[PDB]
């Protein structure tokens, strides 16, 4: 038989791609711990808040939830303001006045991107991640 | 075990993360052939992203293509999701080579200050054959040239024999700046980067605000902070190489009307910029150490590090 260690395999899977990482509950948690040491966890919080906002059924809930999310992550001076460009910010504001399930697609994309190209590769070189391999 | 903390600060796109890469090359573990393969996809993505910007700018600015066949290429290239890009093949290679060659796109590029376009565009676009090669392996210079936006605050230790340097890289956009407080403690020294070439540009973060006015305001703020009264301050006026090019076509006086020096003269221009910065705190007698830098030039950055360590921190 060929031995494979369950934790070694799990952790390795996280390095296949960022989208794989995000579908591993323990991947997300390891990554979140990492973001917090870089003070960039608002990127992941925002992203998660969008995935959840896509699940909404009631139109009533949708409207006010879009406002919460915008006030929280998107607007200039927002308490957890995510690093995005003026256009994406403003396109989001327009979307907000007739809110739908796609309201944050553009912004969620930029943030996804931000994490994927910057934080994720560094996490894969972190001692915290590497210790889980040996 | 003797250890010093150094901040890299500056607005977005000043060259902070490029400094870190150079530390890694000069004093860290460098870039192996395998490391360089990890940058391949990003190179591809920077190329697509840059061409997409120019394509949308063609419309926004109302510049016509000179060659009709290039419209079809633009449709093709615009439809790409850059996130899912992992190879660089025809028809995409030839579309992009062909688009880059259109005098229309070249006008658009010459007018890049009126929208947002990443600085390494020309460097990649002039070398697409090298990059297209089925078995392309990024050079160290390709790696230094790649654009990846930084978010958060990150510490890179580097062992120079005599001392450890704890370098801190930070995101430079407005929203990122609220986090800087987390690295402001026990700072030996600050390396403040400004893009010499950013005089005619506007911020990505906001609507039509000059990028250099922004760096001034930021520099002024940093200098006045009393917890930095005993930290040495080094102002790197970076991207001096891009300045050499841009100064021939974009006049400094059109952005800073106080500039009374000659046109098309990089040296006078950069001296004026330096002067503007040094003149922000007339009431402070604190020292500013400066140097004109090119962050993508290893030799240039090697010197700048030896001098900080050998002169300023001893
Ligand atoms: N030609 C040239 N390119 C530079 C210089 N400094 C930075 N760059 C490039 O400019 C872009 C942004 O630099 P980066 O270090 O990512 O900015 P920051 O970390 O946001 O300050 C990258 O593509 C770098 O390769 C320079 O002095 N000369
Ligand atoms: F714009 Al940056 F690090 F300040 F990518
Ligand atoms: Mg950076």
């Amino acid at each position: 038989s060929m031995l494979k260690r369950l934790s070694t395999e799990e952790a390795t899977r996280w390095a296949d791609s960022f989208d794989v990482l995000l579908s591993h509950k323990y991947g997300v948690a390891a990554f979140r711990a990492f973001l917090k040491t870089e003070f960039s966890e608002e990127n992941l919080e925002f992203w998660l808040a969008c995935e959840e906002f896509k699940k909404t059924r009631s139109t009533a809930k949708l409207v006010s939830k879009a406002h919460r999310i915008f006030e929280e992550f998107v607007d200039v001076q927002a308490p957890r303001e995510v690093n995005i460009d003026f256009q994406t910010r403003e396109a989001t504001r327009k979307n907000l006045q007739e809110p739908s399930l796609t309201c944050f697609d553009q912004a969620q994309g930029k943030v996804h991107s931000l994490m994927e190209k910057d934080s994720y590769p560094r996490f894969l070189r972190s001692k915290m991640y590497l210790d889980l391999l040996s | 075990r003797r250890e010093l903390k150094l901040l890299l600060l500056g607005t977005g796109e000043s060259g902070k993360s490029t400094f870190i890469k150079q530390m890694r090359i000069i004093h860290g573990s460098g870039y192996s052939d395998e490391d360089k393969r990890g940058f391949t996809k990003l190179v591809y993505q920077n190329i697509f992203t840059a061409m997409q910007a120019m394509i949308r700018a063609m419309d926004t600015l109302k510049i016509p293509y000179k060659y009709e066949h290039n419209k079809a290429h633009a449709q093709l290239v615009r439809e790409v999701d850059v996130e899912k890009v992992s190879a660089f093949e025809n028809p995409y290679v030839d579309a992009i080579k062909s688009l880059w060659n259109d005098p229309g796109i070249q006008e658009c590029y010459d007018r890049r200050r009126e929208y947002q376009l990443s600085d390494s565009t020309k460097y990649y676009l002039n070398d697409l054959d090298r990059v297209a090669d089925p078995s392309y392996l990024p050079t160290q210079q390709d790696v230094l040239r790649v654009r990846v936006p930084t978010t958060g605050i990150i510490e890179y230790p580097f062992d120079l024999q005599s001392v450890i340097f704890r370098m801190v890289d930070v995101g430079g956009q407005r929203s990122e700046r609220r986090k800087w407080i987390h690295c402001f403690e026990n700072v030996t020294s600050i390396m403040f980067l400004v893009a010499l070439s950013e005089y005619d540009q506007v911020l990505v973060e906001s609507d039509n605000e000059n990028r250099m006015e922004e760096s001034k305001a930021l520099f002024r703020t940093i200098i006045t902070y009393p917890w930095f009264q005993n930290s040495s301050v080094i102002l790197f006026l970076n991207k001096k190489d891009l300045l050499e090019e841009k100064i021939m076509y974009s006049h400094l006086v059109d952005y800073f009307p106080e500039y009374d020096g000659p046109q098309r003269d990089a040296q006078a221009a950069r001296e004026f910029i330096l002067k503007m910065f040094v003149d922000l705190n007339p009431d402070s007698d604190k020292i500013i150490y400066s140097h004109f830098t090119c962050a993508t030039d290893t030799e240039n950055i090697r010197f700048v590090f030896a001098a900080v360590k050998d002169t300023i921190l001893q």
